[PDB]
């Protein structure tokens, strides 16, 4: 191949040696279930239950 | 007497060497799975033990316990041997690295040629796994590993020759006595970038590695071939610090130190480059290593051998 | 402290164990490797031979000679596989239409 | 139209989701194995928004016959402006890393192409018809759900 | 209590076996290499568990494993189609012992919504399963949180030490019930956020 | 001598050490636990990996005693590596050293 290519590949594999180690030196973006728990918003669709009335009984 | 005594020493300082060695391949696998996990923003293996340093041994005891297992119409000799072409090949060719000054296991006259014996018996354990597995596509792609093996084992040696032909002799502690200026890594750059290129490429390492050679694998023979690849990479640094930088040699710290120090930088280095690079093609890798790599070196020693006969 | 003549009849061991897997196989293949068998023999003697001596002749020799061994191994090879490729067998005894 | 901006932005968070997937697959694919994961971090933004609007992550089944099941929860905004300003940087960062490597594009460039004729005979629609150059999207020539108004 | 293979029985178990048992144990529940399957969506939040927001990673059971000889827990996720099955019964006897199964999904649960004439009701028809997980796609992080109970399954078993000494028989421990265990604390629920908010 | 009997003996316990662990890893793991047409372009490759391997080990017999053989030395491998890589240009220039067509 040119060796124009192969300046400019090799150029290209440089920089991603270097985004990589720089990523490296970011920070976690890791949320650390079980230990930090999950937020879920208000509306999660997860577990079913069945709700009281305000006088406490079963609504159903 | 004092004879037997240092002998008794040198024989377990070489058992010292060994067992550290067989350590750092099994505990940088482990640290393999950490520093990938730093290099992609999360964190690896944390949990099992303090910082999950007993990871690894709940690794060995899981294959250790797993159920032995062999294909019923394979061979069962070549099956069993190439894991252990793939551990031993280069865990023997640990044994010329100067450490220290009192700490070498075999003082040869030849080392570096030891070197070249490993890894031209350690292509072996790759065609000896594709060959016994009795499966196609297991044969196809261990046929394609190892001419990838010969295409860069065949310039590993003159990349090597530049430092050799510096130094005047095959000799590991007088190549680290000729560093006591400057390192190899200045004028022999070439030299310096082909060897990682080679011990890169003959260790399988990323990016240099019709399904895989290792399905049929299983159990501890896995474990076998997994373990070898990090003690190769142990060794393969060692080398590279040996040659290029200076082994043992340094300013301030004692002499272990450095060259601890050296070894875990390209160790480090690695990962690094295998959490990085991307993946080249088949034909494009033997392209680099045939018509890129090997005239490179043939230039390299010649230059070299202009200017050392200039003065 | 190690004779000569024990390295050369090393040597001569190993020669006629190649020549007898040269001659007894009806495949190629272990004709091939009977021939390495040989010129491998022929090497080590003259290895020994010059390691008699004191000499860097025998080493040269034995370079010399493992380059003809990858030539011929390489040749031998090559045509072998050309055999298999025309005739799907390796036997040798079918290759004898020249004759008389 | 309130509807019609709701499924509209809807239907493009989820886009944006499919895309990063495919392009941190297609980057797997090649043989670089990190943009996936950070790709992921960036499909986590988009399902945050989307479980706080819809209460589901991959299947929200959250449009209805008529409208939507419920209203915007308050404090949408905030979650669109930290995806909308986490987004691009990440995009470039991306593109940089992977997809200016010469080797992906040894390993892209010039396979498996067709031109207009063959994506035309096949029913090819998508990125690849509009990639042989005809331009046809679903959203300008017959426009639906007010993406007129965009 | 304990579930016999090779009935229901007691706790079979020397102070020196039963501490080294415990290790084989602790060894094999904290190293678990998952086999790599892609079915359907469920195998998508799998995946997305692996990635760097969740960091599966973590609990050393992020070892991908294309071949299943090489794989100790086959995780079913996606639906169970008719052409499907009987390679995933294959892949499934592909496995070495020991293997564990862990149904990701209503689809690999029970057949899920797909009722329907090309599906599979269920992956417990024809594979014995050890954790299951509700949810279509459960989230990563229930994903994890099957993990861990297949940790705790795993901890409290007996399996084999060898082939050549000992009893072979395979103990699989009757364990209570996530539902009857968490039933004290679900139920204590009074008020949640309401959904107008974020 | 004591430090090169000292050197052959640690050498040959480095040896024996690394095989019997190798092979006593794989003895408990079979112990321990309980039971249940390629083309010639490879052909190829090899061959040229075995030619220029030995043209390789000229090269390294040379490389050791540069300061000792002079400058018609270094012509005459300057020859040698001529054909060298002359011979790499011819395999190249052919189709010998490529993959893919
Ligand atoms: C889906 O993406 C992938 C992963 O998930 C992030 C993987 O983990 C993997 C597995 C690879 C790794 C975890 C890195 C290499 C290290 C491994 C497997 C550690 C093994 C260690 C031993 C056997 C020593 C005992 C692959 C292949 C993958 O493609
Ligand atoms: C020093 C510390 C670390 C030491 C550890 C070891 C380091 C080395 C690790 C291994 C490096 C492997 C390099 C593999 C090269 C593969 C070459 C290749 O595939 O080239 C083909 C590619 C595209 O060619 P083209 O013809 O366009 O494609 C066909 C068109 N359809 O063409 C190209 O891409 C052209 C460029 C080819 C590659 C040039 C050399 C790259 C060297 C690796 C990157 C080093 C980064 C810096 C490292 C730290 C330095 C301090
Ligand atoms: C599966 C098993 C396969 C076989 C494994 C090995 C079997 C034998 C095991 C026991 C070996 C015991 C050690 C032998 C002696 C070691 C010391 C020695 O060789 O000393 C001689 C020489 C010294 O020279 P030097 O020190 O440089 O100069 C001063 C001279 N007094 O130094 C030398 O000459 C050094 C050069 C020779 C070193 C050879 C080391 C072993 C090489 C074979 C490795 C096989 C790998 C596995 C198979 C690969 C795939 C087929
Ligand atoms: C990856 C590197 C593997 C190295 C294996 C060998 C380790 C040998 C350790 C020797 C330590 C003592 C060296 C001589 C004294 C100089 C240093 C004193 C302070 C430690
Ligand atoms: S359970 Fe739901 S998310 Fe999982 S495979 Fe079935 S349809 Fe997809």
């Amino acid at each position: 191949m040119t060796l124009k290519e192969l300046l400019v590949g090799f150029g290209t594999q440089v920089r991603s040696i270097w985004m990589i180690g720089l990523h490296a030196f970011a920070k976690r973006e890791t949320r650390m279930y079980p230990e930090e728990p999950v937020y879920l918003p208000p509306r999660y669709r997860g577990r079913i239950v069945l709700t009281r009335d305000p006088d406490g009984e079963e609504r159903c | 007497s004092p004879e037997l005594i240092e002998i008794l020493l040198t024989i377990l300082k070489a058992v010292v060497i060994l067992l550290v060695v067989v350590t750092c391949g099994a505990f940088m696998s482990f640290g393999e799975r950490r520093l990938l996990g730093l290099f992609q923003n999360r964190y690896g293996p944390n949990r099992v033990g303090w910082g999950g340093s007993l990871q690894l041994v709940a690794d060995m005891i899981k294959m250790f316990f797993k159920e032995d297992w062999i294909p019923k119409f394979s061979d069962r000799v070549i099956f069993t041997l190439a894991p252990m072409i793939a551990f031993t090949s280069l865990l023997l060719a640990f044994a010329i690295v100067p450490v220290s000054p009192g700490w070498v296991v075999a003082d040869l006259n030849i080392g570096i040629l030891f070197f070249l014996m490993m890894a031209g018996l350690a292509v072996y354990a790759v065609l000896f796994a594709g060959w016994s597995s009795n499966n196609k596509y297991s044969l196809l792609g261990a046929m394609r590993a190892s001419a990838q093996t010969l295409s860069y084992e065949v310039f590993l040696g003159l990349s090597l020759m530049g430092v050799v032909a510096q130094a005047g002799s095959f000799n590991m502690t007088d190549i680290v006595n000729s560093q006591a200026h400057v390192w190899n890594v200045i004028p022999q750059f070439f030299g310096f970038i082909t060897f990682a290129i080679a011990g890169v490429a003959v260790c399988h390492r990323h990016p240099f590695d019709a399904d895989g050679y290792h399905i049929e694998y299983s159990g501890m023979k896995f474990g076998l071939f997994f373990v070898g690849e990090y003690i190769g990479i142990v060794t393969i640094s060692a080398l590279m610090v040996t040659l290029f930088f200076g082994g043992w040699q340094g300013p301030l710290l004692p002499p272990f130190i450095w060259f601890a120090l050296k070894t875990a930088f390209f160790m480090m280095m690695f990962i690094l480059i295998r959490a990085s690079l991307p993946r080249p093609r088949y034909d494009q890798v033997m392209s680099f290593g045939w018509k890129i790599c090997l005239p490179l070196t043939l230039i390299n020693l010649l230059v070299t051998a202009a200017v050392i006969l200039w003065q | 402290m190690i004779p000569l003549q024990h390295g050369l009849i090393l040597a001569a061991i190993l020669f006629v164990l190649g020549l007898t897997g040269l001659v007894i196989r009806r495949n190629l293949l272990f004709m091939l490797i009977g021939l390495e068998i040989m010129i491998n023999a022929s090497a080590l003697a003259f290895v020994v031979a010059g390691s008699y001596w004191g000499q860097t002749d025998g080493q040269v020799m034995y370079i010399l000679a493992i380059s003809l061994a990858a030539a011929e191994a390489s040749i031998g090879l090559a045509l072998l596989l050309q055999l298999h490729r025309r005739r799907q067998n390796l036997n040798i005894d079918s290759v004898s239409e020249m004759r008389g | 139209d309130r509807v019609n901006v709701i499924r509209v932005m809807l239907s493009e968070l989820f886009r944006i989701n499919s895309h990063l997937l495919y392009i941190s697959t297609f980057i797997q694919d090649v043989g670089a194995m990190t943009p996936v994961f950070f790709a992921f971090t960036d499909r986590q933004k988009i399902y945050d928004l989307v479980e706080a609007i819809t209460g589901f992550r991959m299947h929200p089944a959250w449009f209805r016959i008529g409208g939507v099941a419920h209203d915007l929860p308050r404090g949408w905004d905030r979650l669109l402006r930290e995806f909308l300003d986490w987004m691009p940087k990440r995009l470039a960062s991306y593109e940089k890393a992977a997809l200016q490597n010469t080797i992906l594009k040894g390993r892209s460039q010039g396979v498996a192409a067709y031109g207009a004729k063959e994506a035309l005979e096949w029913g090819t629609t998508g990125a690849g018809l509009r990639a042989t150059g005809i331009d046809f999207d679903v959203r300008k020539a017959r426009p639906y759900s007010g993406y007129e108004n965009f | 209590d304990y579930t016999l293979t090779r009935e229901i029985v007691t706790d079979p178990l020397n102070v020196f076996m039963g501490k080294l048992n415990d290790m084989v144990n602790w060894g094999r529940k904290n190293s678990i290499w998952p086999y790599n399957f892609g079915l359907s969506c469920c195998y998508v939040e799998m995946v997305t568990s692996f990635t760097a927001v969740h960091d599966v990673a973590r609990f050393g059971a992020e070892v991908l494993r294309a071949s299943p000889r090489q794989a100790d827990l086959m995780v079913v996720a996606g639906t169970c189609f008719t052409k499907m099955a009987p390679v995933i019964q294959r892949l499934y006897d592909q496995m070495l012992e020991p293997k564990w199964v862990i149904s990701m999904g209503a689809c690999a649960n029970s057949g899920g919504m797909y009722d329907i004439y090309s599906v599979v009701q269920g992956v417990d028809k024809f594979i014995p399963v050890d954790v299951y997980i509700p949810g279509c796609p459960p989230r990563p992080e229930a994903y994890m949180q099957a993990l861990m109970l297949l940790q705790e399954s795993i901890g409290k078993e007996r399996r084999p030490l060898s082939w050549v000494v000992g009893d072979q028989g395979v103990y699989r421990a009757n364990m209570q019930s996530e539902r009857e265990r968490k039933r004290g604390e679900r139920i204590a629920v009074t008020n949640l956020r309401t959904p107008d908010e974020i | 001598s004591t430090e090169v009997i000292a050197h052959h003996w640690a050498f040959a316990i480095f040896l024996i050490v690394a095989i019997g662990l190798c092979c006593l890893m794989l003895v408990g793991g079979w112990f321990l636990g309980g039971r249940a047409r390629l083309s010639a372009k490879f052909y190829l490759v090899a061959m040229f990996f075995v030619i220029f391997d030995v043209e390789a080990l000229y090269l390294f017999a040379w490389s050791t005693s540069i300061r000792e053989s002079g400058w018609v030395g270094f012509v005459e491998a300057a020859i040698f590596i001529f054909v060298l890589l002359a011979g790499l240009v011819y395999l190249v220039r052919i189709g010998a050293l490529d993959w893919t067509p």
